[PDB]
């Protein structure tokens, strides 16, 4: 719903929309997100997923015409130490306390070296 | 001859009460008729008999042919420590002890120095392992020994099922006759199995065997 | 063919801290493994979550876990979520977990259920070593697959070996082999229409067989049983349609053990 | 030697760590700032040396300071030390968790909690619903998501859950693994009970009349477990 | 309804009524005198937390919609040591109490609308 | 077969189909951004496989000959 409304208003006002998609698949998967986008120009952050629940299927949107995909610094280039820091960065960025069992259990990543 | 002595010792040991969970299945109403009993027997032979008795028999036969007393004892220890159900463990130990005692006492003949040493040094001999080492010392063919042991155990199983379900002697004969092909298939499988599959954990069979202790009235020892 | 840059290892060693709590003395983890600070609930044991930063085990994954609980440590080791074995095309996913429990130490190893996907090949090898006074509550739940989408026994092969030694003497052996190709696991002797299988081992725990049996009987939706192994330690095997009854039964047994 | 502001900051941090190390050699018990600086500077130097990986550095950072090397309360105050270190393969974030064991003597800012449980959602009766994840990915549902409009790959009686949310601590989540079936407790959404957003299945006041419209919308959009009558009568606005 | 342990509750949301916190490394202990929050409706920001579009962030906010909200703060003041959410609007403290979304939560005043 | 395509003829020319007459035409993919707007308002968005299903359902509803959409069509949030 938010994606649809934001895209409507942005088409009205000629402004870009960037998206960092739902990691938890709470409301739907990548297909549902793309259906909400509905073939309108969208700039995607972490088109590789960055460990989100849309990964790795969210990489599929990088082949669509209406999606402008961007990738973030930490995962490029792929090195020996790339995978070690990802969980700490994810937890601190998403504001999940590392001393809480519930937050640690919530902090589930689908990141893969592939 | 050899077959006559095998039949004599088998009759003196096994017929002379063990259900291995069949009583639990009947009490829980999972085995009711001929087809249900046949399915249960096929499943039990495929899983528990195959991966705990026939495989152990083959391993003990090979180890006795190689004269590996340490390997035989290790196999017995693995079987004992993997046999989670108390009823199954006690039944196997009792049957092995009965077989050893019968061989020591009734069979007044030179069984073999290796077999005598194994009997004097063993602690918890399973019936299948005891039969395997006995056949290896006697020079019996591996496939023949496996076929005879499986046939005797299945005869006891079918007579127990016909007594306990209860079924008719006609159905008992039918299920005995209809298991010939699975017997050959199981022997062929054991002919290519290995020690890595020894005591493969059966699930529902072990659960029923352990529930046999909690059964209201136990008409069978195990 | 490990897809990770380095070998997946997790060496953890816990000891009793200065303030009397169970602290992590040493830890070294490569991806996908990760260790956080231990959690200390108000009344329970100190909880350590073995984090796995991955959607699940894939082809070529080879995990090497080495846990070392020191003396007088009351530790419960859980996992983040269900361990999923993905489709291993031509290879397999392997886990080798060696645990060493010290004197007068209680370890409650309660990982989440293992869910093998279609054409999943998994090889697990757990070796637990205990002292005479060590207490262990090991558990393992295996699911037939993604049951709710009719993915039943579609995996390639599940081999799981458990070897529990006490005072460097073998006291428990388990060899769970699930190969749908060789035999139908849905038969009356393997699963009998059940989809979730729980295997639990209580070593040196101060709980009676009667109490465990009462817990199993009062647990609903589960066909389970408990017996005594050769080394006089309790073994519980249960089957259920879902993982909820099995998890509830496991936590009930754990509470019964800990309340003593 | 063109120096960036990041490099200047790291130089300051390194020399703070050097000062902490000199004080430790003198035998002064380190305080909070000195301990943090010492750990960070040591990690930076090891990374520059380049013989260790980030995992090795995460392990090694926890062995630098013994509990007797710091003042009372420092170990309690230091939960984790993060430091961005330049390895041979670029800049990586090394995080050392609980680098010092707590002595337990003095705990700055410590909590003295009552031994009484908090009853959340008091006065709200919870119903139980069985949910199956028939999709291929796990699904996490928050405490305040309108459970009727969750991922359509979850299968449950949506009619029972219209107008309800999970009865869990706010900010926590419930995870449904693929194929897994769970039983959850749901409580009525409070306040005005105006559902807006989510999957746009309601977008209005949550009542029995909007329930039929929501069920028809969910059935049309393919939400599992949403049962709507075949002969559905439309309204003027829906 | 459900009951969660006070330790877990405090780790998630901070101390509540009757809980004591030491001030610094001093010997002074401050006790939370009262709490404006409604248990089970606490405002949290994060990945799958409550401060989200439609849950705690109103989609039809009041005209006094806050510019900034501080959630679950332990206010220490001469007026009392209590627990509340502080709403800031137009450079002033717009309200102190239970903030959030009136559409999905109870006891949310117009001046604390997120 | 023809979603997202146009006639492969010289631009500015036209192909005439007489009533009852059956012709074979050559079609090529529409170039550029492939955003279809206007026409019969069957697409009104980016031309991709996901919009293909919506366009087919719309054409079947509006009675366009040869447009085959599944009877059990799942609607999207915006369509």
């Amino acid at each position: 719903s938010a994606i649809n409304h934001a895209l409507d208003v942005a088409d009205k006002y000629d402004v870009q929309v960037a998206i960092h998609t739902d990691t938890l698949n709470e409301a739907g998967c990548v297909e549902d997100t793309m259906a909400a986008i509905a073939g309108r120009t969208m700039h995607t952050f972490h088109t590789e997923g960055a460990g989100g629940g849309h990964a790795p299927d969210i990489i599929k949107v990088a082949g669509e015409h209406n999606i402008l995909p961007a990738s973030t610094n930490p995962t490029i280039p792929f090195t020996v130490n790339t995978e070690a820091e990802h969980m700490d960065m994810l937890m601190v960025c998403h504001h999940l306390d590392k001393s809480i069992k519930e937050d640690v259990q919530f902090a589930d990543s689908r990141i893969r070296p592939q | 001859d050899n077959e006559f002595l095998i039949l004599q010792v088998n009759d003196a040991v096994f017929p002379i009460t063990h259900s291995f969970g069949l009583e639990t299945y009947i009490q829980q109403k999972k085995v009711t008729n001929k087809e249900s009993a046949l399915e249960y027997l096929k499943a039990n032979l495929s899983s528990q008999f195959l991966y705990t008795e026939m495989l152990s028999l083959k391993l003990t036969y090979e180890s006795a042919l190689q004269q590996d007393l340490k390997k035989i004892l290790g196999v017995e220890e693995v079987i004992m420590l993997s046999t989670s159900p108390m009823e199954l463990r006690l039944a196997n130990q009792k049957l092995g002890n009965r077989f050893i005692k019968t061989l020591q006492a009734m069979n007044e003949l030179d069984m073999g120095e290796f077999f005598n040493a194994y009997a004097q040094k063993t602690k918890d001999p399973t019936h299948a392992t005891s039969y395997g080492v006995f056949a290896a010392s006697l020079g019996i063919e591996l496939k023949k020994a496996l076929a005879h042991y499986l046939d005797a155990q299945t005869s006891n199983m079918v007579i127990n099922c016909v007594k306990s379900v209860p079924l008719s002697q006609n159905d008992g004969q039918k299920i005995l006759l209809s298991l010939q092909s699975p017997f050959n298939q199981l022997i062929e499988k054991t002919l290519e199995l290995d020690e890595s599959h020894l005591c493969t954990a059966s699930v529902q069979n072990d659960i029923k065997a352990m529930q046999h202790e909690s059964l209201y009235s136990r008409l069978y020892m195990s | 063919m490990n897809t990770y840059a380095q070998e997946s290892k997790l060496r953890l060693k816990t000891k009793i801290g200065a303030d009397g709590r169970c602290v992590i003395e040493d830890n070294f983890f490569t991806p996908p493994f990760k260790l956080m600070a231990p959690f200390y609930p108000k009344d329970d044991l100190a909880e350590i979550m073995l984090l796995a930063v991955s959607p699940g085990m894939m082809r070529g994954d080879a995990q090497d876990v080495q846990l070392n609980i020191g003396p007088n440590c009351k530790l419960r080791i859980t996992s983040q979520s269900f361990e999923k074995i993905h489709n291993t095309e031509d290879g397999f996913a392997s886990r080798d977990m060696h645990i060493v429990v010290g004197e007068n130490a209680f370890l409650d190893f309660a990982p989440f259920p293992l869910i093998p996907f279609e054409n999943a090949h998994f090889k697990g090898n757990t070796t637990i070593s205990l002292r005479s006074s060590s207490q262990l509550l090991y558990s393992a739940i295996i699911v037939a697959g993604r049951v709710a989408r009719n993915e039943l026994f579609k995996f390639n092969r599940l081999h799981t070996k458990i070897s529990i030694l006490q005072d460097e003497k073998p006291i428990y052996y388990d060899n769970t082999i699930l190969d749908p190709k060789t035999t139908d696991l849905n038969n009356m002797c393997m699963f009998d229409g059940y989809t979730h299988y729980l295997n639990l081992v209580l070593v040196n725990c101060p709980i009676e067989l009667s109490g465990v049996r009462e817990c199993i009987e009062e647990s609903e939706g589960v066909d389970g049983a408990v017996s005594e192994t050769a080394s006089s330690h309790l073994c519980v095997k249960a089957l259920a349609k879902g993982s909820e009854p099995l998890l509830h039964l496991r936590e009930k047994i754990a509470r019964l053990v800990t309340q003593t | 030697m063109k120096l960036t502001p990041k490099e200047l900051d790291k130089l300051m941090l390194h020399y703070a760590g050097e000062l902490a190390k000199k004080r430790k050699e003198k035998g002064i018990k380190l305080n909070y700032v000195e301990a943090v600086a010492l750990i960070s500077a040591h990690i930076m130097e090891e990374a520059r040396a380049g013989k260790k990986t980030a995992a090795e550095l995460m392990q090694e950072g926890r062995t630098l300071l013994k509990p007797d090397d710091v003042m009372d309360g420092v170990a309690s105050m230091i939960h984790e030390v993060g430091i961005e270190a330049m390895f041979p393969d670029g800049t990586k974030l090394v995080t050392v968790h609980t680098p010092i064991e707590a002595n337990g003597k003095l705990v700055p800012g410590e909590l003295f909690l009552k031994n009484e449980d908090i009853t959340i959602n008091e006065g709200k009766k919870a119903v139980s619903v069985k949910v199956k994840n028939v999709g291929d990915r796990p699904v996490q549902i928050g405490s305040h998501f309108h459970f009727f409009e969750v991922n359509r790959c979850l299968d449950f009686d949506r009619e029972k859950t219209f107008g309800k949310r999970l009865d869990i601590a706010s900010g926590t989540a419930v995870r449904f693994e693929p194929g897994e079936e769970k039983s959850v407790e749901l409580i009525d959404i409070g306040g005005n009970r105006r559902i807006f957003g989510f999957n746009a299945l309601v977008d209005r006041q949550a009542d029995n009349e909007s329930k039929k419209i929501a069920l028809h919308r969910a059935k049309e959009r393919g939400f599992h477990g949403a049962k709507s009558d075949d002969n559905y009568v439309k309204t003027i606005k829906e | 309804m459900k009951k969660i342990s006070r330790k877990e509750y405090v780790s998630m949301y901070g101390p509540t009524t009757g809980d004591k916190v030491r001030l610094g490394d001093t010997d002074l202990i401050a006790e939370v005198e009262h709490d404006y929050t409604i248990y089970g409706e606490e405002l949290k920001f994060g990945g799958g937390k409550t401060l989200r579009e439609g849950m705690s962030q109103s989609n039809n906010p009041s005209k006094e919609e806050l510019d900034l909200i501080i959630t679950n703060a332990l206010i220490v003041d001469y007026t009392g040591i209590y627990k509340a959410d502080i709403g800031i609007k137009d450079g002033k403290i717009a309200g102190i109490g239970k903030g959030g979304n009136k559409d999905m939560q109870d006891g949310v005043k117009n001046n604390l609308s997120v």
